[PDB]
C-alpha cells in the first residue's frame, strides 16, 4: 500500500551548452505537478549563490 | 450403425494395410480424451469399443497404483481389490459413465487420431518398405522455399527438408520444381519434416554414380572414397576386382556421357575419377591428377606426405584456392604438402642440418658421425634412444659398445631436455617442487619458475617483496606460501 | 533535491499443531468420520500413523472413503504411514 | 464468483479537506520566518501526525 512507481531520469538531453532538458518517468497520476512545482519553487529562490 | 463400424474398420484396414486393433486402441484413446474435455474436473477415463457391434462403453478409469498422487485418476491397490480381487498394479477400475454422444466434435477428434495412427503405421511401414530410398536419391516436389531450408513433398503426406548447408551454392529452387537428393538422416519429427535430404554431401555423388554406372550397382566396381567441394569440384576413387574391366573407363562412359550426366545433375560440378591403389603413395599420385607428381616423401609418424612437382605444374597441383590438394588430402586421408623439386631438396637439407646440429649438440659426436646417422635415416633423438639395437649395428663403423653409449647419451639427452623445460615452466619439476607449498596452482608454479623460483627451497628463500609483481599473488598469499615452504624445507 | 530532502528529515516428534487436531476437522464424509471413530482414531496424528492396508481392514470403510481420506490428507501436506516418535504426547493421554 | 456477492465501489480515502494557511512567525526573535498551519479533515480512520508522517 506504500509501494508507488519509483521514477528515474531516463535521459538528460542537454541541448547545446548552459542548457539541459531532464525528463523523469514514471510518476503517479498527479506527482509530476508536485515535483515540478517543488523543484521549480526551490531552484527559483532557495538555491543560494553570489552576484 | 452396428454393421457400419465393421465396414469402416474393414475399409481402413484394407486401404491403409493397418491392424484393426491399432485403429480401435486409438479411437478408444480419442474418445477418452474427448470425454475428459466435457468434465470441469480432471478425471481419468477408459473407453472400450466392442469389436463386433461398434458399441462403446466409457468408464471413470482409476489407475491402480501403490501410492496415490492424483485422487481424481488414481486408486490404491487395497481399495481396487475391495471392488475386484483380480486387479493388479497398473490395471483400471471403472465407473458406469454416460458415453459421449458421437457429435461432429468427437467425429473430428476420432478423424485426427486415425490420421495420426496412419502416420505411425501406414506411413511408417511405407518408410520401412522404402529402406533403399532412406539412403538413396529420393525425388521430391518443392512445396516451400524459406531462407534457411527447402520443404519437399515426397507424396503420401511425407515431408522432407533440405537445409541451407545441404544445398548446392548456386541452386535456385521454386515451388513446384522437382528435386533429387540423398535421404541421409531419419529423425522423429513426424509432425513436420522428419526426413533430412542432402545435395551437398559426398553420399549424393556416390549414389548418382550408383544409378548412372550399372557396374557400381552390380558391385563389380566399388567406390572406395569420395571428396567433394559442392557445386565446384569432386574426386572419387574407384576399385574393381575384375581385371577385364577398367573402373575409370566404366565410370566415365562412352565420350564421358555418364560422368557428364552426374555433373549436370550437380549444377556443372567437375568430377575427377581416380584409380584406388592399396599403396598410399601410388593412390596419392592418382588423387593429384591432373598434376604430374615428380616424387613423394612419406612421413608415417606425422601422417603427412610431401609431394614434389615440376615448377610448371605447381599451380595445377595446388589448384584454384588449394582446391586440388585439399580434395586429394580428403580423399587419401593424408595431409599433403605440395612443393617444387628444388624446395623439397632445400627442406631435406635444412632438416638434415637441424638433425646434425641436434645430434652434435646432445650426443657429443662429431659432425661426420652425425651425418652418417642422418644418411642411415635417423632424424630424432627418440629414434636413436628406442630403435632395435640390430638396426643401429647394421650401420658401418658402429660396434655394440658404441651403440650402447649412443643410446645412453640419447636417453640422457631426452631426460635432460624434459627436466629443463619442466623447470623453466611448470610441467613436472616446478609442478612438484615449487608446487609443494599448499596453495600453489600449476599456473602460479609456472609464474614462479619464470622468475627462477623452480624449487620449494627457492620459494623458502624469497621475500614477499620479491614475489609482489606476480599477477594473482597478494602479499598475504605470498607470505603464506613462503611460510609453508619454510615449514617444509627448514622445519620438516 | 538535497535542500528539499534536508527539509524533511525531522518527519520521516509428532508433526506440529496440526497433528493435535481432531479427525472431525478434516471435513470428511459422515461415513468416513464414523468409520474412523469406530476404530478409536480421534486425532490427525493417529490417522497419519495407520497404513492404507490397515484402514482397508476397518469395518464399512470402502475404496471411495479411502480415496477421500488420502485427498484430504494430501491437501494438508500429510500422508498415510508417517511414523511420529513420542505420539501421543502426555498432554492427550488424560482425556 | 457466486451470484450472491455484491460489489460496491471502494473509496479508500480517509481525508476530505486539507487546507494550509501560512502566517508570520514571532516565537523566534529572527524575523522573516513562517509558520505552516495545516487544518486537515479526517473521517476518523487516520491519526493526523501519522498522516503528515506518511505524506
Amino acid at each position: 500500500v506504500t509501494e508507488f512507481l519509483k521514477p528515474r531520469l531516463v535521459d538528460i538531453e542537454q541541448v547545446s551548452s548552459t542548457h539541459a532538458k531532464v525528463t523523469l518517468e514514471p510518476l503517479e497520476r498527479g506527482f509530476g505537478h508536485t515535483l515540478g512545482n517543488a523543484l521549480r519553487r526551490i531552484l527559483l529562490s532557495s538555491m543560494p549563490g553570489c552576484a | 450403425m452396428n454393421k457400419e463400424i465393421l465396414a469402416v474398420v474393414e475399409a481402413v484396414s484394407n486401404e491403409k494395410a493397418l491392424p484393426r486393433e491399432k485403429i480401435f486402441e486409438a479411437l478408444e484413446s480419442a474418445l477418452a480424451t474427448a470425454t475428459k474435455k466435457k468434465y470441469e474436473q480432471e478425471i481419468d477415463v477408459r473407453v472400450q469399443i466392442d469389436r463386433k457391434s461398434g458399441d462403446f462403453d466409457t468408464f471413470r478409469r482409476w489407475l491402480v497404483v501403490d501410492e496415490v498422487t492424483q485422487p481424481t485418476k488414481e486408486i490404491t491397490l487395497e481399495a481396487a481389490r475391495y471392488e475386484d480381487e483380480s486387479l493388479n498394479l497398473g490395471d483400471y477400475v471403472e465407473d458406469q459413465i454416460e458415453s459421449v454422444t458421437f457429435d461432429r466434435i468427437t467425429t473430428q477428434t476420432a478423424k485426427q487420431v486415425i490420421v495420426q495412427k496412419v502416420r505411425e503405421a501406414e506411413r511408417a511401414m511405407v518408410v520401412d518398405q522404402f529402406r533403399e530410398h532412406e539412403g538413396e536419391i529420393i525425388t521430391g516436389v518443392v512445396k516451400k522455399v524459406n531462407r534457411d531450408n527447402i520443404s519437399l513433398d515426397l507424396g503420401n503426406n511425407a515431408e522432407a527438408v533440405i537445409l541451407r548447408e545441404d544445398m548446392l551454392p548456386r541452386e535456385n529452387f521454386r515451388p513446384g520444381d522437382r528435386v533429387r537428393g540423398v535421404l541421409y538422416s531419419v529423425r522423429p519429427e513426424a509432425r513436420g519434416a522428419q526426413l533430412f535430404v542432402t545435395r551437398s554431401k559426398p553420399e549424393m555423388l556416390i549414389e548418382l554414380f550408383r544409378i548412372e554406372v550399372p557396374e557400381i550397382g552390380e558391385e563389380v566396381i566399388e567406390i572406395k572414397a569420395a571428396a567433394r567441394d559442392p557445386g565446384s569440384r569432386a574426386k572419387i576413387a574407384v576399385k574393381t576386382n575384375d581385371k577385364r574391366i577398367d573402373p575409370v573407363g566404366a565410370c566415365v562412359g562412352m565420350r564421358g556421357a555418364r560422368v557428364q550426366a552426374v555433373s549436370t545433375e550437380l549444377g556443372g560440378e567437375r568430377i575427377d575419377i581416380v584409380l584406388w591403389d592399396d599403396n598410399p603413395a601410388q593412390f596419392v599420385i592418382n588423387a593429384m591428377a591432373p598434376a604430374d607428381v615428380a616424387s613423394i616423401v612419406v612421413d608415417e609418424d606425422k601422417h603427412t606426405m610431401d609431394i614434389a612437382v615440376e615448377a610448371g605444374n605447381l599451380a595445377q597441383a595446388i589448384g584454384r584456392n588449394g582446391q586440388n590438394v585439399r580434395l586429394a588430402s580428403q580423399l587419401s586421408g593424408w595431409e599433403l604438402n605440395v612443393m617444387t623439386v628444388d624446395d623439397l631438396q632445400a627442406k631435406h637439407q635444412a632438416e638434415a642440418h637441424a638433425a646434425i646440429d641436434t645430434f652434435t649438440k646432445y650426443l657429443d659426436i662429431d659432425e661426420d658421425f652425425a651425418t652418417v646417422l642422418v644418411e642411415e635415416g635417423f632424424s630424432t633423438l627418440e629414434e636413436l634412444a628406442y630403435v632395435p639395437m640390430k638396426e643401429l649395428l647394421e650401420i658401418e663403423g658402429l660396434d655394440e659398445p658404441t651403440v650402447e653409449a649412443l643410446r645412453e647419451r640419447a636417453k640422457n639427452a631426452l631426460a635432460t631436455i624434459a627436466q629443463a623445460q619442466e623447470e623453466s615452466l611448470g610441467d613436472n619439476k616446478p609442478a612438484d617442487d615449487l608446487l609443494n607449498l599448499e596453495g600453489v596452482d600449476r599456473d602460479l608454479a609456472f609464474k614462479l619458475a619464470a622468475r627462477g623460483v623452480c624449487t620449494l627451497e627457492d620459494l623458502a628463500e624469497q621475500g614477499i617483496d620479491d614475489l609482489a609483481d606476480i599477477e594473482g599473488l597478494t602479499d598475504e598469499k605470498a607470505g603464506a606460501l613462503i611460510m609453508a615452504a619454510r615449514n617444509i624445507c627448514w622445519f620438516g | 533535491a538535497t535542500i528539499l530532502a534536508e527539509q524533511l528529515e525531522a518527519f520521516v516428534p509428532e508433526f506440529d499443531p496440526i497433528l493435535l487436531r481432531p479427525v472431525d476437522d478434516l471435513e470428511l464424509t459422515v461415513r468416513s468420520a464414523n468409520c474412523l471413530k469406530a476404530e478409536a482414531i480421534h486425532y490427525i496424528g493417529d490417522l497419519v500413523q495407520r497404513t492404507e492396508v490397515e484402514l482397508l481392514k476397518t469395518p464399512n470403510l470402502g475404496k471411495k472413503s479411502l480415496t477421500e481420506i488420502k485427498d484430504v490428507l494430501a491437501s494438508r501436506g500429510l500422508s498415510l504411514g508417517m511414523r511420529l516418535e513420542n505420539w501421543p504426547p502426555a498432554s492427550i493421554a488424560d482425556e | 464468483r457466486p451470484i450472491g456477492r455484491l460489489l460496491v465501489d471502494a473509496c479508500y480515502s480517509p481525508v476530505e479537506r486539507i487546507a494550509y494557511n501560512v502566517e508570520a512567525a514571532r516565537v523566534e526573535q529572527r524575523t522573516d520566518l513562517d509558520k505552516l498551519v495545516i487544518e486537515m479533515e479526517t473521517n476518523g480512520t487516520i491519526d493526523p501526525e501519522e498522516a503528515i508522517r506518511r505524506a
